[PDB]
């Protein structure tokens, strides 16, 4: 899946 | 629980090595500890805190999302049996076991004792992003709820943000790029979730110039976040 | 014991799940699991194991020794107390449990039941490279016997391996790498390590002729880790 | 540390 920004890490 | 004979300042400074580390369900193990001690936490404290479940549950949705893949592809051939449901079904049972212990340190009793702006703010973006979380593998008959229990956390949220902190807060704008994630994929309202990065990057923008040259660099950050957001949207 | 009662084949399936999805821990519990089903393993089988463990164990390695340069700095300043060794020693247990869980695997009774080279070596090189874990950890009255067992596995595996596998063969070169890695820095016998990995090298080199075009790939890489540690020791 | 090569996954 195309995953978009959110805050903090980027963990996925 | 198992924390519970850990002083509390060895288990900040545990949390700080796990980090190190990169054992992260330690961290989130020892902040969890820390947490119970009942005390409020500092902002660092709030970060390690944050730090430590967005790492474990990030490392359950990719998990989640590509299982999830060769389930549909399954269903759409060649029947392969139960073997990628119940093993997808895992995963998603574990990750919203971190979700819940999440949102119950935020209920139990974190929000309620969070007065400041830095912190009651911090707490319920926190409650709206793991709902959203939730939401992300939800298909039943409570998948509305659970939206509308993101959606709510995230609202007020908002409304103490645009009331107490200055437009380029960084707690503000990651606040604004996750609620208008969800707006975009939870909530299916990608004009809402357009307008809001844009709305957002736009006041942060007039408000750079009140900044020095550490707390710009803070906000351009996150503000770069509403832009890459931006530009695959439109 | 947890994994008691689900299929072999489904086991099997999940490991494989799991590795697409980085879920070493869960990989590794399913291939555990199939271990204990008491039947052989097939070549893709025993990799899954090894893939797994490793990738688990490769975890505990880096967090351990992060941990302990921050223990010797502190040795080496001020005083911190006790809590960089404590969680050094949580990190250091948890590794030697897993060490000593493939171990038993190995013992009971994968290796009393590998009569073919390509399954005997490997599980021998397996069982030198856990208890080479164990070593890289090990302070006390048992590290002699450590790293001697160690030494015993993998010099079992590199005579069979002599005997009745072609210079060529990937298992073969990955234990002499292993073996080599072994003696120059666990056992200090930095020109053991060397005269081995060059031997080696230009043993297999004369026999790629023999290869196709996909073994000539499978066992050229190898080669080259052997390459790129020779230029990092000379 | 200097970690040399060693077989599989370099997953340290
Ligand atoms: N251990 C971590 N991952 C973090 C620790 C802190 C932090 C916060 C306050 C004081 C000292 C450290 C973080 C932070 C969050 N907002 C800004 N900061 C500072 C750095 N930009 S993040
Ligand atoms: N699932 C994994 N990580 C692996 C699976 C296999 C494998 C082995 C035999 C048959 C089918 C697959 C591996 C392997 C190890 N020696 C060669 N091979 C094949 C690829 N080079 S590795
Ligand atoms: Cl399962
Ligand atoms: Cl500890
Ligand atoms: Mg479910
Ligand atoms: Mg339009
Ligand atoms: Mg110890
Ligand atoms: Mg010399």
């Amino acid at each position: 899946k195309l995953m978009f920004k959110t805050e903090g890490p980027d963990s996925d | 629980g198992a924390m519970g004979s850990m002083e509390r300042a060895s288990l900040i400074q545990k949390a700080k090595l796990a980090e190190q580390a990169e054992r992260y369900e330690d961290m989130a193990a020892f902040m969890k500890g820390a947490v119970e001690k009942g005390e409020e936490l500092s902002c660092e404290e709030r970060n390690l805190l944050s730090v430590a479940y967005k790492n474990v549950v990030g490392g359950q949705r990719a998990a989640w999302r590509v299982l999830s893949s060769i389930e549909q592809k399954s269903n759409e051939s060649e029947e392969k049996g139960p073997e990628v449901r119940e093993y997808r079904e895992k995963v998603e049972t574990e990750l919203q076991g971190v979700c819940d212990t999440v949102l119950g340190l935020l209920d139990s009793h974190l929000i309620k004792e969070a007065g400041d702006a830095e912190s009651r703010v911090f707490y319920l973006k926190m409650k709206g992003d793991y709902y959203r979380y939730l939401a992300e593998v939800a298909t039943g008959d409570d998948k509305k709820r659970i939206i509308d229990s993101a959606r709510s956390a995230y609202q007020e949220a908002m409304d103490i943000s645009k009331k107490e902190m200055p437009p380029t807060n960084p707690i503000r704008l990651g606040l604004a790029l996750n609620f208008s994630v969800f707006h975009y994929e939870i909530a299916n309202s990608p004009e809402e979730a357009i307008s809001l990065a844009k709305t957002t990057f736009d006041e942060a923008m007039a408000d750079l110039h009140t900044l020095s040259e550490d707390s710009y660099k803070d906000s351009t950050l996150i503000m770069q976040l509403l832009r890459d957001n931006l530009t695959l949207w439109t």
